């Protein structure tokens, strides 16, 4: 919706079940029991 | 449903121009000046 000529710019964390969005999205409980705050909780997450 | 209608009339009284427009200010541009081609294939025209 910004640079419509293309489809993405990060083929590795913009896709479903990719390298990044499984690591940084808490819905899957990878870094779940880890109480460290990672500041990417809001840039990758499907909100309520 | 009372259909209230009020027929009236109006006539100008000017030899030249007694009313002017003056485009003066600018609000936000409505259509983005991005990157958008056209695919003329929509037209079933010409001999194939």
């Amino acid at each position: 919706v910004a640079y419509t000529d293309r489809a993405t710019l990060n083929p590795w964390a913009s896709q479903k079940h990719s390298y990044g969005d499984r690591l940084y999205n808490g819905t899957y409980n990878l870094t779940g029991a880890s109480p460290i705050y990672s500041p990417c909780f809001k840039f990758f997450t499907p909100a309520e | 449903n009372f259909t209230l209608t009020q027929p009236r009339a109006h006539v100008d009284l000017g030899v030249g121009y007694t009313a002017v427009c003056a485009t003066a200010a600018l609000r936000c541009p409505l259509t983005d000046m991005g990157n958008t081609a056209q695919n003329l294939f929509f037209s079933r025209g010409g001999v194939p």
